[PDB]
RNA sequence: UAAUCGAUAAACCCCGAUAGACCUUACCAACCCUUGCCAAUUCAGCCUAUAUACCGCCAUCUUCAGCAAACCCUAAAAAGGAACAAUAGUAAGCACAAUCAUAGCACAUAAAAACGUUAGGUCAAGGUGUAGCUUAUGGGUUGGAAAGAAAUGGGCUACAUUUUCUACAUAAGAAUAUCCACCACACGAAAGUUUUUAUGAAACUAAAAACCAAAGGAGGAUUUAGCAGUAAAUCAAGAA
């Protein structure tokens, strides 16, 4: 179960256990891509506007 | 590289010493008569064959525990001679003609004790249907025969009829 | 999360077929039987018919576990050649040696 | 040119673990085995199982044990109890590495449904069998 | 160390046969030298053989895309010991496998065949039906 | 606390965590109490059904299959052979229609 | 064609596939659904554009002997640096070599093969830098594809007497392209057409019989591969 092991360990990472340098690189860039303006634009919002 | 090492320190000879020694205590002796192979023939006739395997892993079940084999020599069976050649006739496969050895195997039972239990079973079922002689065995084809019976011959008649002549 | 949209429908596929496998089992029991009438075979053709056919056996896709490849896989490991050659190589894989003779 | 699993030449400067020092070619002429189970022999089963388990241990011991992990996680397998044996930096104090010890024996255990137990050895600095 | 003493009839073994599946030789070497070490204190009387090894060998293409004139061969060998027991009782038997079995190494497999000893069935013994 | 790793061995034993030796691959599965005669001879349920008729063939059949099976209990067996006597005289119709008379 | 992609000089062309009837599946045709797999997140999800942004895996020169830090010399130094009766070179590192594997040797094969080259291959193994999509470039159901006028690469089977059949395993018996009206047969149907059977919910697939017996009579320019248990011929096994 790919399920289990998602959750468990990105629990395991908020309640500060384990330890995800992957998610971290994500974090991090996506932090950079939206301080630049260019983010994941709210439902609904970006084609008709 | 010397942490995937398996290490037999534990296993140390003294330690063997030491553990066989400890262990002196459970194990129970073994009879002495039964020293020769063919007491223990004369003595118990039946082999029951049981497999054991162990694995590394979360779970213990192995599919492969459950088959059951016996080894029954037919020379040690009370048979009759209609008996013993009906059963030869009846079991077929499972009985070696050189060596006098039948085997069955048994599967189809998910405990191992099933598979004895009914191993024996087909044991004792043939035994017993073994000196059922019935209808159908006076009507026995004389080319289903195991042997040449002078009797009612081929051989017999074209010897009476060369004496004929 | 299921690595792909792939692995997530396939798996919807193994639940599936095991939950209507009785009902597989049972049906074409009777259908692949030659003694028994062909009436009660039409009528159990339509039965075998009428399951989803998402339930049944052969609409499953072998994957690679972990990287979803569809094609490729050892069946014994799960693994797609890459995966597979990338832990043998690091010696990840136990017993897996690089074969010379 | 074949590139598994293999460390560069550099200007002969970068430090070299033993265990990757060596090419995969070498696996059991030189090199041993990173994990060790039952599965892969001739004729037995479940060899999948081991091998998911053993990917997630090298993700869980990689995640849980920040910038302190010295060389390659050594993986056995015996009588249905895992010995996780790791090589570790000195980085953080004896309280947070028993901590964790305990905290990952308990989960492992429970989540794998079979009893772990686990091997820590510390190492002053990574171990460099070449350059430097 | 709690011993008991059951009055019934403990079961025979005619032969015990030990299997020890390996990858690597030196350590089915060792548990050799171990289990014979072991079965020669306790008076077992014992033999053990080696068994031709068996090597598997399959192919796996090279490149993650197209070259099929490339291609790597990975290799799985299984050697073989094993250990035959002749003329044992049952408890002896539980002792020396439980003793062989606690320590076995992680990389070897173990399949052991017991020949048990029984002399007759009930319903077999001289009845006719 | 722990004296000996033997003492670790113990405790894990007792508390059923650690494996049981020599091991028995059929250690902690009873299978319901089953004996043999329950699982190969199937007659107990092939009672209600039309004896000389095919139905007797194609479930002679399905009972020799299900006699067979390591995979299975009794009690899925016996689910097998039920749901077929609830299909067989599920349809009355159909059997009389295909020119055998079937109870 | 409404109806994928990628490889495509040596180093593409039974190639990613050790494997597409549904599925796989990216595709087209309709239809449907918008915190739309997860503990939480104005967040998910994207086989969308970039392999001339890359990691991973590789090809290739190549079974080529070099490649590179640390120094030291040269009436300047872009650079070069050896001569064994030796003239300025010393150098650990990494290749090759040596050892391992082919259950003893020796050989052979296998493996190994650095540095760089071909912006060589692949964002469809997977992972990501940059850009885009967010009631859609996303997620589901259902049905649909893969047709040949050709052109060609690779194979298999042959064109027959060193052949063909049956016995059979290695002394046998018969057949044998022209007699001629054969009640056609000699080779050669792997192709078609019928009926079965394997699997499968679904035969478009596969196997076996019977029928049919066609092109083909050793093939133009021009070329592949092999130095020994090899080529060639015959047989089986496994992977999915
Ligand atoms: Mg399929
Ligand atoms: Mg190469
Ligand atoms: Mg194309
Ligand atoms: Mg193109
Ligand atoms: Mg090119
Ligand atoms: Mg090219
Ligand atoms: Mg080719
Ligand atoms: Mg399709
Ligand atoms: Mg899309
Ligand atoms: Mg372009
Ligand atoms: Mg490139
Ligand atoms: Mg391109
Ligand atoms: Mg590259
Ligand atoms: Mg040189
Ligand atoms: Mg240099
Ligand atoms: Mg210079
Ligand atoms: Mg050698
Ligand atoms: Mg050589
Ligand atoms: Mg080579
Ligand atoms: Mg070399
Ligand atoms: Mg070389
Ligand atoms: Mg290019
Ligand atoms: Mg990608
Ligand atoms: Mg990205
Ligand atoms: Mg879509
Ligand atoms: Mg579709
Ligand atoms: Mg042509
Ligand atoms: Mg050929
Ligand atoms: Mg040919
Ligand atoms: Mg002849
Ligand atoms: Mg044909
Ligand atoms: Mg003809
Ligand atoms: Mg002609
Ligand atoms: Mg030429
Ligand atoms: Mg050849």
């Amino acid at each position: 179960n790919h399920n289990t092991y998602f959750a468990l360990m990105g629990t395991l990472r908020f309640l500060g256990l384990y330890r995800d340098e992957h998610q971290d690189f994500r974090d991090e860039q996506l932090r950079l891509k939206k301080l630049r303006g260019k983010g994941k634009p709210r439902k609904g919002e970006g084609k008709r506007a | 590289e010397l942490l995937k090492i398996p290490n037999f320190l534990h296993l140390t000879p003294v330690a063997i010493k030491r553990h066989c020694e400890a262990l002196k205590d459970f194990c129970t002796e073994w009879p002495a008569a039964l020293d020769s192979d063919e007491k223990c023939e004369k003595h118990f006739p039946i082999e029951i064959d049981t497999a054991d395997y162990v694995s590394a892993g979360p779970s213990i079940r192995n599919p492969k525990a459950r088959v059951v084999t016996l080894r029954v020599k037919l020379s040690s069976l009370n048979l009759d001679d209609h008996a013993k050649k009906k059963l030869i006739k009846l079991v077929g496969d499972r009985y070696c003609k050189s060596t006098d050895v039948l085997t069955i195997k048994t599967d189809r039972c998910p405990l191992k004790r099933q598979n004895y239990d009914y191993a024996v079973y087909l044991l004792t079922v043939l035994y017993h249907e073994s000196w059922k002689t019935e209808e159908w065995e006076k009507k026995k084809t004389e080319a289903d025969m195991e042997e040449y019976i002078w009797e009612n011959s081929t051989s017999e008649k074209n010897i009476l009829e060369t004496l004929l002549q | 999360y299921y690595v792909d949209w792939k692995m997530l429908r396939d798996v919807k596929r193994r639940k599936m077929a095991y939950e209507y496998a009785d009902e597989r089992l049972r049906i074409n029991s009777l259908r692949k039987n030659t003694i028994l009438p062909k009436d009660l075979q039409e009528v159990a053709d339509e039965e075998i018919a009428s399951l989803p056919r998402d339930s049944c056996p052969v609409r499953i896709r072998n994957r690679c576990v972990m990287t979803s490849r569809p094609r490729g896989v050892k069946r014994r490991w799960r693994l797609s050649r890459i995966v597979f050659r990338h832990l043998a190589d690091h010696g990840q894989l136990s017993g897996v040696q690089r074969a010379m003779w | 040119k074949n590139r598994a699993a293999r460390v560069r030449v550099s200007k002969g400067d970068k430090p070299v673990t033993y265990e990757e020092a060596h090419a995969p070619h070498y696996i059991a002429h030189r090199k041993g085995w990173l994990s060790l189970h039952t599965g892969n022999l001739d004729g037995e089963d479940h060899a999948a199982e081991r091998t998911v388990e053993d990917v997630f241990l090298r993700k869980f011991m990689l995640g849980t044990f920040p910038g302190c992990l010295a060389d390659q996680l050594v993986l056995k397998r015996r009588a249905n109890q895992l010995e996780i044996c790791a090589l570790v930096l000195r980085q953080l104090p004896p309280h947070k590495f028993y901590f964790l010890v305990g905290y990952s024996e308990t989960l492992l255990s429970h989540f794998y449904k079979c009893p772990v137990h686990l091997h820590l050895q510390t190492v002053p600095s990574k171990v460099v069998y070449k350059y430097i | 160390p709690e011993i008991t003493i059951s009055d019934e009839p403990d079961t025979l073994y005619k032969r015990l046969s030990v299997l020890v599946k390996g990858h690597d030789k030196a350590v089915l070497d060792s548990y050799e030298y171990f289990a014979v070490l072991a079965a020669k204190e306790l008076g077992i009387s014992i033999k053990v053989h080696e068994p031709p090894r068996k090597i598997e060998r399959f192919t796996l293409l090279k490149s993650v895309h197209i070259f099929k004139k490339h291609r790597v061969q990975y290799e799985m060998r299984t050697l073989y010991r094993c250990l035959e027991l002749e003329h044992l009782t049952g408890s002896t038997a539980d002792v020396y496998l439980e003793y062989i079995q606690r320590n076995l190494p992680e990389g070897v497999a173990m399949e052991v065949t017991k020949t048990k000893l029984e002399q007759l069935p009930e319903h077999i013994r001289k009845p006719i039906w | 606390p722990f004296q000996n790793g033997f003492e670790e061995m113990i405790q894990w034993t007792k508390e059923g965590k650690l494996w049981e030796f020599p091991i028995n691959n059929e250690a902690g599965f009873d299978d319901d109490g089953s004996e043999f005669h329950e699982h190969i001879f199937l007659d107990k349920y092939l009672q209600d059904f039309p004896k000389q008729g095919p139905i007797r063939h194609f479930m002679e059949l399905v009972t020799c299959g299900l006699s067979k099976n390591p995979y299975l209990s009794v009690k899925q067996k016996v689910e097998h052979i039920e749901w077929f006597r609830n299909y067989f005289n599920e349809k009355r119709v159909i059997l009389k229609e295909s020119g055998i008379q079937l109870n």
